[PDB]
């Protein structure tokens, strides 16, 4: 699994690859790893795909509660439901989140939550077996407030380099870009990204 | 896998005398070959003229001496401020550590005072409580190093009178506090130099019936 | 143990503690662990004793032949090239963690040495139990260009702090200094800052205290003429 | 413990068992009883771990002792019999089994017929002529399968009862310190003295 | 199962003005059964003596190893071998079984019958040497005596004194310790005469 | 290859003279005369350097070699024999007694092994 | 450690040694293995020192309260039962016991019963626990009558412990007599091993493998 | 039980005259993935206590919301809440050393290694350490992982036992502080050069640093070493 | 094998070995002589692994033959010993060690003295007055401290060997089929064959 | 460890951090981690640090050895001499070898060995722990036939990220080039490639 946030100057843009294996076995080689808990409040997944499922689930109903009784929750919020499941429940789960979302006052923020169960918030953030390739390269050429055109291909060009070199990585790039414009669904294929 | 429990060195010593008794221990705090402190107290005034320590691991030996302590406190609440006699504590401290007796504090647990005949009393327990009335007691790291030491001069073992080749025992006179002192003095001075965990600095505790006095000496810092 | 290595201006300096364990008990409180492979080529070692002591004989034998073979006084680069290849051979089975340090023609040299057989080359050096300690100190306080008197002092500052804070170390400081065009000088117990205090009390027993079941005369003597 | 026979002839089902009781390194007792009477023509025998044989035997006949007096009734050796391979097909799911195997001996008063089951610590139940638990029915079954008539009498059910040990004490390497005998008939159960 | 305390046993030495003194008990054990109380552990090749603890069928054969190798030595060299050589071989012998070791705690005592210095040393199952001053431990009950050494010893003890100091340290240690005890002997050693001394003590 | 020759090459002749050692030591008679002398409180061992050519340096070429500390040794003979015996000797007083008793061999005793080797060069095959 | 127990004549002589080991190492040679349950009842302790000990006087607590309600003095059957009981409850847990209840009445007489920490409860005129028991054993079995006198059964129990002190590494300090009787039991003192070893040896000319 | 995930490295302190200095780097770790570079380890409890933490980052996420809630707690019915009874560092110390050992109790603890530092009431300088263990000590100097082994011997060359505490000044002090944190920059491979460092004094209160940078590195010796013995060139 | 003891008394050696082979589940058979005479005046009792014991005391008593044909001359029962030592201490570190243990009883005839002596599969000597190999020392020596001299007879000795044998048949778990007791003494070796 | 190789128009660069650690203490900060097997034939190590130098010390002996018969060893024969050590070698050793030289004929050459003791050239090369996080930065940034200029900056960029990443790699980037001009040695220190 390949997956990062990253925030930018109208937002923040999710991205991941689309394969799950089982060992050597792709499983499933068009996974959607970009799930919604909330309209502007995203997450990428990575770790057991039964217990990110699960958590996602379990925090979508949290914020569905929330949104019916409170109004629209924050980034932050959404963020802290997620860590008091995997924090609470760390004996027993193997998963890796990173959570995005947009508020009009908060705007684009990113916050990555690693096994332990712990929270950092970030500029921008890499999880996933094929992050550890890009470390280099996305630290090297993130910058801040930059356009939605820049933050694609910052996010196209890392992802295709996890996908190179990870085997656990693969099939279509698939992004979501959260604005106060809206939600925008992106996919790219293999004959785009691999040329690059 | 996670080790509930550790190993923070350390060496004690009760000695009861005539009308008195004594209960001394090292300052010196470790884990493994580092030190965590030079000074850092080891043997505590629990109150009704008793003193106490608890040596090994040093989170269930300071649990252990809270727990006691405690135990005093709630003893004079419901019987009428009534003095807790070192007998009395001494079978408490029993079903304190035999409570966990399948997760047990893992310390050796000495106290000492005076009886209810005004003469010197040590107690000496082991892990999961099982107690003895003792005369002379060393624990922890250097336990051994100390106890023979303490048969020979504080019991006269192996010791005969001179002519008689081995006919008649040396007679066992009663020591002096002052005298007391010197040996526990010694015995901590020897188990220094060849115990690692032993150093830093010597407290001792002496009981007697006008109340509980402190001494301090320096030890080797190596 | 706290071992350490300093150069200097004209030659190089090494020094160590001397307490020697058996886990918790200490064997022996003045344990010698300079140890001489050559009349200026000198080494302190760590680890297991034996190992440490065989080692540094072996070499230090075949280094002397080899000086005899050739003529030429014996090199540093020698004496760390066969206890290396000695070490890796033996895959760390032999517990030998050596600091090597010494003049030759070449000039003045200071190496370390792990038990699998892998060497090091530095300016400062620490090896044992206390050599985190030691190293703390040599961070603090090493510059370039030291004098002799400077890395002498900073050596056995560097042992201090292991015989202070390491368990595993303790008792008195050895130093041995090899200068360039000089005599290496052994300095034993250069520092005693743990003599033990006097005893409260005399335990000399009166004679006759212990019972005694027989007497005789042990023959240490040869078969007698006549 | 260790060796517990029985055999069911004409009139009477004969129990015995051995009197060793070993802890390790030393016998600690060589007449130990391995028996409870549950009700009057009824007796049971047992042998498995210490401690739970004891406390499971004891614990059997208190609840036959109980049904007594509440029925004023001797319940069938079956009946008796059933009661123990449930306790026991119970037990080998619990927490902590009980590790003990047994011998039914009773007599019948209804049907005026001797019955011997055998019951293990799973609950394994078989009715049968002759019996045995541990090591003692490769010894001694061959010997049985013999000699045995349904149609014998008690005193020639203790002669091939006295080959058995006979060949347990030739050719097993423990010493089980010889066997206490008892027999259950309509008269009730009673103890031979000189075996 | 750890063969430096199957058997039991102990062996000090010590050092006092112009003599120096070596004792052991006299148990032989298989864990808790004692088998002998005859078992001396202290040997000697002319003046200079050795005590060996540990593993017992390792006593019994370095003994013969170092007597064998004394006799040699004495034969070629036409003189006794001093404390301070066959020390030397105690540590030489040990090593060359670095990795198949003999199972002991070997304790070298005498006095070198040239210079008159009293000598002792003592010895890891590896060969490695420790020439301490002052005293020498070996033993199941090694703790109690360095206990016992460091608090009762003084320098420059006189012969009969140094008996009583080296005794009490013995007795009082092995009486502390399950595998030691069941009898003793100490050797008083000077440089032209020894007395060896057996002891009354506990037999349990 | 192999060594075949794994037979005595000096053997009785029927006077019973050893003829190898006895043509050895005609060899020795035709060498450099050197010397020895003990005195109380020393001993001095001497020799000629015969110096092959005067180009070369003599000094180069050592006749007295020093074995241990305490030892030394000079030779009459063959020179290239008595370099490689030079080699052994001071290899065996290591092996045979230095790494066993932490001391270098007294005079006598390294003298036996020197022996030994050139004993074993008069029977070995 | 060495305890035993034997029924005679007289009543019960209870006879133990007084060592505590932790390895090779002798922890104690003055520990009290005869545990005082009462004026009437004994138990000896070998195994888990702190398990003896602490279920042992909880034992006499429970026959303090038998008696408060019953008005009678408990059975040494049902003493012993009560602590048999209660380990059982607690078997696979890790208690350490091997114990004889000791005791006189009038309905029983003298009575013995081996309890042991997996849950054995056996009555009987003689037994031995420990790792010296086998020594004991052999001098008991060897000299054992019923018709023995309360000074010879002394002797005997005396005499017995003296054996597994000697060859036993693990036992050994002092001897401790107890002699039980129907109004109670009675101490007969401690006995340091060492002194006890040699005035044995010349008075009864065994142990001559020994020299004294 | 458990094992530690994202963590962090050592927590140095000591005592000085007038008060206490306490210091940590800002590295969360991921193995030997130097994985997050801006965590904030030591956390102010008003103006008079920092607690410094390493160990497990999630469980000290964890602490410090215990220690945030401690102030809300101790405020509810409390006119006094910022003047007497207000929270003293002793207090916040026995009730951490408190959940620490009954973490450890039911045999899942916080995986952390904590020093408390803060000053008394009566200007008492307080400092005293607890780990999931629940072992606690106090002495002149504490430090957590490499730097017990490595801070520790530097500080306690400063201040050796506890007479040496009024001759120290928080100039000096912080001076070995802030070598102490360079010699573990150099020498532990999970430390980072940022660090922050806070000084709670009697005087002049709570000083907090941040974006502190390890300087003055000697390096320049490196270009003259090569090989690993034999090598010339 | 299980139980082998001996007693040295006044004039003669008394070596007493137990008769049972037990291979498991069976007893095989239960007149085994767990001995081999080394020469006429020394006798080795052994026990231990199931082949070690027999291979390791025929390989003994090949070697004492060997040596006795050569000098025409018997070795002292200390040479004896000290050669059988050896050769288990050089065992003790093989590729695979013989398990045996042994008890060697010889009467010297230079020293008109009887002479016992145990040796375990270590290689740990002993010279005693009487002594014994695995658990059986545990049952007899509180037996042996208590009544044994060194001026008994060997009638004594005999009737002291019956009282540890009485003691292992009462207190061990195991059958060990009584015992077979040799006599070595001046005359040579002799077996007891009513006991 | 970080280490690498890389070929350009003048010839072969090496590259190497300096930190050499057991567990997680630094027993070495400024270690040398370019070794000379010949004159214009060096490699960088990674792996078990008595291996690798037992390992290279062996290959310094054989091309000596090489070099007196047969004259000036190439490239791919010093190669071939430390994959034969590796391969046979397999399972006692933990070494990971670059292997970078200069001929005249063949000019700049560069030969990875990895665990298994298998050969590949390539235009570069990167391994050790560090080498993980700049997969995606090297493949994106390197070029053939850059200038010398060109190829130390990217060498020092890549293992700047490759030490900002991994703690097992530190303290100095050690460089040496190798040219038909000669050998050079270059240095950079922290306060230099940490703001880049
Ligand atoms: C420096 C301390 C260390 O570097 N390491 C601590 C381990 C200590 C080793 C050494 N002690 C010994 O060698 C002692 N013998 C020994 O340990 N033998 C081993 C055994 O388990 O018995 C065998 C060989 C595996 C010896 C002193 C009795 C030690 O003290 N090292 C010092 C320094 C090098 C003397
Ligand atoms: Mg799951
Ligand atoms: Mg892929
Ligand atoms: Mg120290
Ligand atoms: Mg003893
Ligand atoms: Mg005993």
């Amino acid at each position: 699994t390949s997956i990062m946030a990253v925030t930018f100057k109208d937002g923040v843009i999710l991205g991941a690859d689309s394969r799950t294996t089982t060992g050597a076995y792709i499983a499933n080689r068009v996974t959607d790893k970009l799930t919604r808990v909330h309209d502007k409040i995203w997450c990428c997944r990575s770790g057991s795909a039964a217990d990110t499922q699960a958590i996602a689930d379990i925090v979508q109903y949290h914020l569905e509660l929330y949104t019916s009784q409170y109004g629209t929750p924050s980034t932050e919020t959404a963020a802290s439901v997620f860590k008091e499941l995997c924090y609470e429940n760390k004996d027993n789960l193997t998963a890796g989140i990173i959570v995005a979302g947009y508020d009009d006052k908060n705007k684009g923020e990113v916050y990555t939550i690693p096994l332990g169960g712990s929270v950092h918030k970030l500029p921008y953030a890499i999880a996933g077996s094929g992050s550890t390739f890009i470390y280099g390269y996305c630290d090297k050429n993130f910058r801040e407030n930059m356009s939605k055109e820049e933050t694609v291909d910052f996010i196209k060009h890392s992802l295709s380099q996890a996908i190179k070199w990870d085997g656990s990585s693969g099939g279509v790039i698939r992004m979501v870009v959260l604005t106060a414009a809206g939600v925008e669904r992106l996919i790219f294929y293999p004959d785009e990204y691999e040329q690059l | 896998q996670f080790n509930p429990y550790g190993d923070n060195g350390g060496t004690i010593l009760g000695i009861a005398g005539e009308d008195f008794a004594v209960l001394a221990g090292d300052t010196r705090n470790i884990t493994d070959y580092s030190i965590n402190s030079r000074y850092e107290p080891k043997v505590f005034d629990c109150g009704d003229n008793i003193v106490m320590s608890a040596n090994g691991f040093a989170a269930d030996g300071d649990a252990l001496v809270k727990r006691f302590k405690n135990s005093v406190k709630w003893y004079h609440f419901d019987h009428n401020d009534k003095k807790l006699s070192i007998n009395s504590a001494a079978r408490n401290i029993q079903h304190l550590l035999y409570g966990k007796r399948f997760f047990p504090y893992y310390v050796h647990t000495i106290i000492a005072g005076l009886d209810e005949d005004g003469k010197g009393a040590v107690y000496s327990f082991d892990p999961v409580g099982s107690y003895e009335r003792e005369q002379c007691r060393a624990g922890g790291a250097a336990a051994s190093l100390i106890m023979p030491f303490l048969d020979n001069q504080v019991n006269f073992k192996n010791q005969y009178e001179p002519g008689t080749n081995g006919k008649v025992k040396k007679p066992l006179k009663y020591l002096s506090v002052e005298e007391v002192i010197k040996l526990v003095r010694d015995s901590f001075t020897s188990a220094t130099e060849r115990h690692i965990q032993v150093g830093d600095g010597l407290e001792i505790l002496i009981v007697t019936k006008d109340g509980v006095r402190k001494e301090f000496y320096e030890l080797k810092r190596d | 143990t706290t071992i350490v290595g300093v150069k200097f201006n004209n030659g190089v300096v090494i020094a160590a503690d001397t307490r020697s364990t058996q886990g918790p008990i200490v064997a022996d409180k003045n344990c010698a662990k300079l140890h001489r492979i050559s009349p200026k080529i000198w080494c302190a070692g760590a680890g297991t004793a034996a190992d440490t002591e065989a080692v540094t004989q072996l070499i230090g034998s075949n280094i002397e032949l080899h000086s005899l073979y050739t003529s030429r006084e014996p090199r540093v680069v020698s004496a760390l090239q066969m206890l290396k290849q000695h070490l890796f051979k033996y895959q760390g089975h032999i517990g030998a963690y050596l600091i090597v340090a010494g003049v030759d023609p070449t000039g003045s040299h200071l190496f370390s040495i792990h038990a699998h057989g892998s060497t090091d080359v530095g300016y400062y050096l620490s090896l044992g139990s206390g050599s985190l300690a030691a190293m703390a100190v040599l961070e603090s306080h090493w510059k370039q260009d030291l004098t002799k008197e400077e890395a002498i002092k900073l050596a056995s500052d560097a042992i201090q702090a292991g015989i202070w804070n390491d368990l595993g170390s303790g008792s008195n400081v050895d130093v041995c200094v090899m200068e360039i065009g000089k005599d290496a000088e052994y300095l034993r117990n250069y520092l005693t800052p743990n003599v033990r205090e006097e005893k409260q009390k005399s335990y000399k027993f009166p004679r006759g205290t212990t019972a005694v079941l027989k007497e005789s005369i042990v023959n240490i003597c040869d078969i007698q003429e006549e | 413990m260790d060796i517990i026979l029985g055999i069911r002839v004409q009139d009477s089902v004969i129990l015995a068992s051995s009197k060793a009781v070993t802890r390790g390194i030393s016998v600690l007792k060589d007449s130990d009883d391995k028996t409870r009477q549950l009700s009057p023509h009824t007796l049971m025998s047992f042998a498995g771990e210490a401690g739970d044989t004891v406390q499971f035997a004891e614990y059997i006949q208190a609840n036959i002792q109980l049904y007594s007096i509440r029925e004023d009734y001797e319940l069938s050796p079956q009946a008796v019999s059933s009661f123990v391979r449930q306790e026991l097909a119970k037990s080998i799911r619990s927490r902590r089994p009980y590790q003990v195997n047994v011998l039914i001996g009773g007599y019948d008063k209804k049907k005026n017929k001797p019955e011997l089951y055998q019951i293990d610590y799973l609950g394994t139940k078989v009715e049968l002529p002759y019996g045995a638990h541990g090591y003692s029915g490769f010894y001694t079954f061959s010997l049985l399968d013999h000699h045995y008539r349904p149609d014998m009498t008690t005193e020639e059910g203790l002669d091939l009862l006295k080959l058995c040990v006979q060949e347990l004490e030739k050719r097993m390497p423990m010493d089980f310190k010889g066997v206490i005998v008892k027999i259950v008939d309509k008269d009730g159960i009673r103890q031979v003295d000189d075996f | 199962s750890d063969p430096s305390s199957i058997n039991g046993g102990i062996v000090v030495a010590m050092t006092g003005k112009d003599c120096v003194a070596i004792a052991c008990d006299l148990r032989l054990g298989s864990q808790s059964l004692g088998v002998s109380n005859k078992f001396e552990k202290i040997f000697h090749y002319g003046h200079v003596f050795l005590g060996i603890t540990g593993l017992a069928t390792d006593v019994t054969t370095l003994n013969e190893m170092f007597r064998y190798k004394t006799n040699l030595y004495k034969l070629k060299e036409e003189r006794a071998i001093e404390p301070e050589t066959f020390t030397q071989l105690v540590s030489s012998s040990l090593y060359e079984r670095r990795f198949g070791p003999y199972f002991v705690g070997p304790v070298v005592a005498g006095i070198n019958s040239k210079s008159g210095k009293p000598f002792i040393a003592g010895f890891d199952l590896i060969g490695c040497i420790d020439e301490a001053k002052d005293f020498i431990v070996s033993g199941t009950a090694s703790d109690q005596l360095f206990g016992m050494c460091e608090s009762l010893y003084e320098p420059n003890l006189e012969p009969e004194d140094l008996f009583e100091t080296i005794s009490q340290a013995l007795l009082n240690a092995a009486d502390r310790d399950a595998l030691s005890g069941w009898g003793a002997v100490v050797y008083i050693i000077k440089k032209d005469e020894v007395v060896k001394r057996y002891l009354k003590m506990r037999q349990d | 290859m192999t060594d075949r020759y794994s037979f005595s090459l000096t053997t009785f002749s029927p006077s019973g003279k050893l003829g190898q050692i006895d043509y050895a030591l005609t060899a020795v008679k035709q060498g450099v005369t050197s010397l020895g002398i003990k005195a109380t409180n020393g001993v001095v061992i001497a020799t000629e350097k015969k110096s092959s050519s005067p180009l070369a340096m003599s000094e180069t070429l050592s006749k007295v070699s020093l074995l241990t500390p305490d030892i030394g040794a000079v030779y009459s003979g063959m020179g290239p024999d008595y370099r490689v015996l030079v080699d052994k000797s001071r290899k065996v007083a290591h092996t045979s007694y230095k790494r066993i008793y932490g001391e270098y061999p007294p005079t006598k005793l390294l003298v036996s092994e020197v022996a030994k080797i050139m004993q074993e060069a008069t029977q070995s095959g | 450690a060495t305890t035993l127990a034997f029924r005679f004549q007289g009543g019960i002589i209870v006879a133990v040694d007084s060592r505590a080991t932790a390895g090779n190492w002798v922890a104690s040679q003055t520990v009290k293995k005869v545990i005082e349950i009462n004026p009437f009842l004994l138990g000896t302790m070998a195994g888990g020192a702190a398990d003896c000990q602490f279920w042992e006087t909880w034992l006499g607590s429970q026959c303090r309260l038998h008696e408060l309600r019953e008005k009678e003095r408990i059975s040494v059957a049902a003493a012993s039962k009560i602590l048999s009981n209660l380990v059982y409850q607690y078997k696979g847990a890790g208690l350490s016991m091997g114990t004889m209840i000791c005791g006189y009445t009038r309905k029983e007489g003298p009575t013995i019963y081996y309890v042991d920490s997996d849950g054995t409860r056996l009555k009987g005129d003689i037994f031995c626990v420990g790792s010296g028991q086998t020594f004991a054993y052999g001098v008991l079995d060897s000299n054992y009558k019923w018709d023995l006198s309360v000074e010879d059964a002394l002797y005997l129990g005396k005499r017995s412990i003296l054996a597994a002190a000697h060859r036993d590494a693990y036992s050994g300090g002092s001897v401790n007599l107890y002699h039980v009787t129907e109004d109670g039991w009675i101490y007969h003192g401690n006995h340091d091993v060492g002194e006890l070893f040699w005035k044995v040896k010349e008075e009864e000319g065994s142990f001559n493998n020994v020299i004294g | 039980t458990q094992q530690p995930i994202v963590t962090g490295t050592s927590v140095i302190s000591m005592k000085y005259d007038n008060g206490v200095i306490i210091a940590a780097d800002n590295l969360g770790s991921y193995g030997s993935l130097l994985r997050f570079n801006g965590v904030e380890r030591l956390i102010p409890v008003g103006d008079n206590t920092v607690v410094g933490i390493s160990g497990d980052i999630s469980d000290m996420q964890h602490i410090e919301r215990l220690l945030k809630d401690l102030v809300t707690e101790n405020a509810y019915d409390n006119p006094l809440a910022d003047a007497e009874e207000a929270l003293e560092p002793s207090y916040i110390f026995e009730y951490l050393a408190t959940v620490m050992y009954q973490r450890r109790s039911k045999m899942n603890p916080l995986w952390n290694a904590i020093i408390v530092a803060g000053v008394q009431s009566n200007g008492d300088q307080f400092l005293r350490y607890v780990n999931l263990l629940g072992v606690t000590y106090s002495s002149p100097t504490l430090a957590t992982g490499f730097g017990a082994h490595m801070a520790n011997p530097l500080l306690r060359k400063v201040v050796d036992r506890e007479s040496d505490i009024p001759k120290t000044t928080v100039q000096v002090a912080e001076e070995a502080i802030v070598n102490a944190m360079r010699v573990l920059y150099y020498r532990d491979a999970r430390s980072s050069r940022n660090f922050s460092l806070a000084i709670i004094d009697k005087n002049t209160g709570l000083t907090f640093k941040k974006n502190l940078q390890v300087e003055n590195m000697k390096w320049d010796f490196a270009k003259d070493i090569k090989g690993y013995g034999t090598q010339k060139i």
